[PDB]
């Protein structure tokens, strides 16, 4: 998790160019290891 | 907990960048993950590391400001409007 | 390690501080507020984790007195919100709430109203909730504001074309606001409020009895007594009117009779009234053999166990059965009598000193002219 | 209204004035006014005519309608569903949840009620009601709370009497909607259900909604209260129960640029004039292109994009730019962050061939601008997404364009274009 | 008006109404031989279907038998089964229209029974 | 509302010749100030008899 969400901080850094489709599938990735590790259960 | 800092904040710079080339769907789960980092540290993330004060009035006009809310229509649909209610929730509960 | 408190009070105030100009929507701000300072289970002894100041509170107000579009849901959020705001520290919350003539316009717009005209129980309870809150942070400071504040509600919704007079708004929140205002204590109200809600209770019970419907149609399951009917819904708030009424008449009066005390009493201030016993006593000779009428009576007995001497009880009833219908005058007309109202007037003339009273006054020519 | 009106002038100074303000007047940065289909087909019937279209450009119409859209697609999110869903579809008309949920009353005395969570209705003819409340002589409303395993989007609440006894129906139903199952809120005043065989109760506006408390009043003539079914139907956010544009999306202003581009052949050139200099316009056409269908179809989208490309140079090299290189906008700043650089589609494809094979002044340049693309994309091959990841569709286009520009003997130096040294960048590009 | 009502699970209305499409109200005129004092008016709905009670009934009175007058607003009777009408002040009548109102969630209005309840000026049934 | 409705069917069916403008606009005031109203203060839940078939006011071209 600390190197995925590491991965996250790089990949946003432009806000602070985007790949959206590359941070769509790091946060489904970083959401679904999270959840495993009950508002949310909509999603 | 600081490069946790770090992408908290840029998650919720990522919220507030969101327009119509960015998708609510997307924006749920980009609100699930920032609340679940901020309450997963063990100096749990308080709001204000996270925002500075226009950026939370834009977070919470995004629910209830009328430039992005039009009565019936809501920002990003019941699904996004739900979702950052239960964001802001959480990051408060593990506050407090 | 810095709270997050000062930040979320600043941004709420803004907010609140824009309802004014249309840039935030008052459920959804409402909700989010409830939502955030919740901390889940919404409780009315909550102490808000986010403090409004006193400008949001008023602006807040000021938006409820004139939203337009104010649902049940937009209510009942509203009702959570302000009880919640009672309970906030900010003068208390409370004493800032009341002392607010727009938190009596915003309370006759929640209770003015294929759909129930009721607001179902929830709705109900929040009301309840809320004014049961307001009255316990007035309580041990101010309560007598709080009283005033509930009989200027009370006779706002009596007044003529108000709601309780047109029938109109939720019934179930009108009977449950009449329901707490009497278990309140009414001490140190001014005789101006007292005696306006007295007026405008005693006209809008006589209007109910005299504009009663020609034809009735229950289901088989109610079996209630009607209005006109002594010695055993919209009756039920008349009867808790009446309720108040009698409630009202036994305070004591201050020294300067200007407000309830704490020996003259408010039902000296009603018998001199001639129009109020006038329609008193009308209302009753309307009625037949705990009701409407049976209020009535309760109200009148009472007014005559606090009457400071007999002639004032006796004064009234002699007025009234010294003319006709609606105080008319002529040869033939003589005033209604009924049952339940000769039943009164039989208990006032129960004593010596009462029928001798009765007859100095021209009591008993008055009756003999009226039997021939 | 606009046939009485004395002037066109008379019936655009309201419009204009709605168009300018937000929501009940009010101003802001990112405030736009509300439109509908509705509004939008009176606005484009009262610029039906040449005069009307002229004075709304006069009057600053078509700035405004740029502005506001921009303006609005910055303020909106797309509710459309995008590739996050579909990854959620990958990892596996509304739908009735009623069955998967939790039924409670708060009476301790009534009957389970989990017969009426089925999602088979009992018979019509069924003589004895599924479930049965019995009212206490002081009781008026009996609760019956379903719990859902997860939030949904509730749509509409269906509550069947018993069809044999309608006596024993309700006589009215209170519904309150919990998002997080534990603070209920009531939607409105109760519905009156008496005399209804079936009670059908729509949310106007879906609710995020956890619990469903209907608290059901006494029937008018009868001391019992019998149900057969509840439904509660909505969607999931997720999955496969997860099944106006105008009014929710900045489209409704692409529409009336395109009306005030298209409709009036004539004054196009003087209204793209008008369109071509506000910020960030071709940026958000463009993204209002490449997104999900919303109320505009594409063709009329690449009618507005190259009429205002082609209204001169400089604006005909930006959207080039914008197609090929860099799309995103040049809080309140519109952004447009949302997109990959340089995608293709048929709409693209189509309008990088119009661009370059429109014979005009300007076609020279665009073509230069092509070509440049081109080597700048050859040269980070040798070694700025839109640079890294050229579309082999844009390329092709650029090959068709200059096919058909030589085919068609236009009016510039097209083999000057052409060097020697472009050649053998694509050469050696090819063969690596 | 038949003094007999049918029976309470008697499974097909008798009498119903059809109502055309744009129909609200359906009329029903009793005559009477004489005018009486008429104190109740009572109205037994289809107990079996109980979605094809009227859901109003506007109740007028005729004491010549010609010129109908209304007695009060329509009385809410959806979700009734049996339907009273009590004359606060009975009334002379010669005529009683009953106008009841398409149901609520049925296209066909189904009745029992229909009493006129009260008194005549003389004879056995002339019984504050 | 049965007889408020026949009002407004009777009034739609008269001549407003020679009619004082104040009046006219003060009606037109007031009667576009309600419609707006009603159609911002519409319920947040519809619920209708399979019999009732009406189109919802905020609904255009039926």
């Amino acid at each position: 998790l600390e190197s995925l969400l590491n991965l996250l901080d790089n990949l946003l850094s432009p806000l602070q160019v985007l790949d959206i489709p590359m941070i769509s599938w790091v946060v489904m990735l970083v959401s679904r290891l999270l959840d495993y590790v009950n508002q949310w259960s909509f999603i | 907990h600081e490069r946790c800092i770090s992408v908290v904040q840029k998650l919720v710079l990522f919220l507030l960048s969101m327009d119509f080339t960015c998708h609510a769907d997307l924006l749920l789960f980009v609100c699930k993950v920032l609340a679940r980092i901020a309450n997963a540290t063990r100096p749990t993330i308080h709001l204000c590391e996270i925002v500075n004060e226009p950026q939370l009035e834009r977070l919470l006009l995004l629910l209830v400001g009328t430039d992005f809310n039009r009565g019936d229509i809501s920002w990003g649909g019941a699904w996004a409007q739900y979702s950052l209610t239960c964001m802001l929730q959480d990051i408060l509960a593990g506050e407090l | 390690q810095l709270s997050s408190v000062p930040m979320l009070n600043v941004c709420f105030n803004k907010l609140f501080s824009m309802l004014q100009v249309h840039h935030v929507q008052l459920e959804s701000l409402l909700q989010l507020w409830l939502t955030l300072s919740l901390n889940f289970l919404y409780n009315a002894n909550r102490i808000p984790v986010i403090s409004l100041n006193q400008a949001s509170i008023t602006s807040f107000l000021t938006v409820l007195a004139w939203y337009p579009n104010t649902l049940l849901r937009t209510w009942c959020l509203v009702l959570h919100s302000l009880t919640l705001m009672t309970n906030m520290q900010l003068e208390s919350t409370a004493h800032l709430l009341v002392s607010d003539p727009n938190l009596i316009h915003v309370l006759v717009k929640f209770l003015s109203g294929q759909h129930s005209p009721q607001v179902g129980p929830t709705a109900t309870q929040a009301m309840q909730e809320f004014l049961t809150r307001l009255q316990v942070h007035l309580s041990s400071t101010c309560p007598q504001i709080f009283s005033e504040f509930l009989l200027k509600l009370i006779h706002i919704l009596s007044t003529e074309r108000g709601a309780f007079q047109t029938g109109q708004g939720p019934l179930d929140a009108q009977v449950k606001l009449l329901e707490f205002t009497l278990e309140q204590n009414f001490e140190v109200v001014s005789v101006s409020t007292i005696s306006a809600v007295i007026e405008s209770v005693t006209f809008l019970v006589h209007h109910y009895i005299t504009c009663s419907d020609k034809v009735m149609s229950r289901s088989g399951s109610d079996s209630s007594v009607g209005a006109r009917a002594c010695f055993g819904t919209r009756d039920q708030l008349m009867f808790d009117l009446l309720k108040l009424v009698n409630i009202l008449v036994q305070l004591p009066l201050s020294g300067n009779r200007e407000y309830s005390a704490r020996p003259a009493y408010v039902a000296d201030l009603v018998l001199a009234n001639q129009q109020i016993m006038s329609q008193i006593l009308s209302a009753l000779g309307l009625c037949n053999s705990i009701s409407v009428g049976d209020g009535l009576f309760t109200i009148l007995t009472t007014l005559s166990k606090k009457a400071s001497t007999v002639h004032m009880m006796l004064q009234p009833i002699l007025t009234y059965m010294a003319c006709g219908y609606m105080g008319r005058q002529g040869s033939l007309a003589t005033c209604q009598l009924s049952e339940p109202l000769l039943w009164f007037i039989l208990r006032v003339l129960d004593t010596s000193d009462a029928l001798k009273a009765f007859h100095d006054m021209g009591g008993v020519q008055l009756i003999c002219n009226n039997m021939v | 209204l606009s046939k009485k009106a004395s002037t066109v002038h008379m019936m655009l100074q309201p419009i204009l004035t709605y168009m300018a303000c937000g929501y009940m007047g009010r101003q802001g940065s990112l405030a736009t006014c509300q439109l509908s289909e509705p509004l939008l087909w009176f606005i484009l019937r009262v610029l039906d005519t040449s005069d009307a279209l002229k004075a709304f450009h006069d009057m600053g119409g078509v700035q405004l309608i740029c502005n506001n859209m921009v303006t609005s697609t910055r303020a909106i999110v797309n509710t459309a569903r995008s590739m996050v869903s579909t990854i959620m579809k990958f990892l596996d008309g509304i739908h009735n949840f009623a069955p998967l949920g939790t039924i409670t009353s708060s009476s301790p005395t009534a009957q389970p009620a989990e017969v009426l969570l089925q999602a088979t209705p009992p018979h019509r003819r069924a003589r004895s009601a599924a479930w049965s409340y019995i009212f206490l002589p002081e009781e008026a409303w009996c609760d019956l709370t379903i719990h859902l395993p997860a939030a949904v989007l509730l749509k509409e609440i269906h509550i069947q009497p018993h069809l044999a006894s309608l006596a024993t129906c309700p006589s009215s139903v209170s519904v309150e909607v919990s998002a997080d199952g534990v603070n209920m809120l009531p939607l409105s005043t109760p519905v009156v259900t008496s005399g209804l065989t079936y009670i059908k109760i729509q949310l106007v506006k879906a609710e995020v909604a956890s619990a469903v408390c209907l608290r059901l009043h006494r029937p008018r003539d009868a001391s019992t209260l019998g149900l057969s079914q509840i439904k509660l139907l909505g969607l999931t956010a997720f999955g496969t129960t997860s099944s106006d544009q105008v009014s929710k999306t900045s489209i409704g202003w692409l529409r009336l640029l395109h009306h005030c581009l298209t409709h009036i052949s004539d004054l196009e050139g003087m209204m793209a004039s008008a369109a071509a200099p506000t910020a960030n316009l071709l940026q958000t056409c463009a993204a209002l292109l490449m997104s999900p269908y919303c109320g505009m179809h594409s063709p009329n989208i690449e009618v507005v994009l190259v009429k205002i490309g082609l209204q001169s140079t400089r604006i005909g090299l930006k959207l080039i730019d914008i197609l090929l290189r860099n799309c995103a906008a040049s809080l309140n700043s519109p952004l447009l962050f949302g997109r990959l650089n340089g995608l293709s589609s048929d709409s693209t494809i189509d309008i990088l061939y119009q661009l370059g094979t429109t014979q005009d002044p300007g076609t020279k340049d665009r073509i230069q601008a092509l070509l440049k693309w081109v080597s700048d994309s050859a040269r980070v091959a040798a070694m700025e997404y839109g640079l890294l990841m050229p579309s082999p569709s844009h390329l092709h286009c650029v090959a068709a364009i200059l096919w058909h520009s030589y085919e068609l003997l236009v009016e510039y130096d097209l083999p000057a274009l052409l060097d020697q040294e472009l050649f053998e960048l694509l050469f050696n590009w090819s063969m690596s």
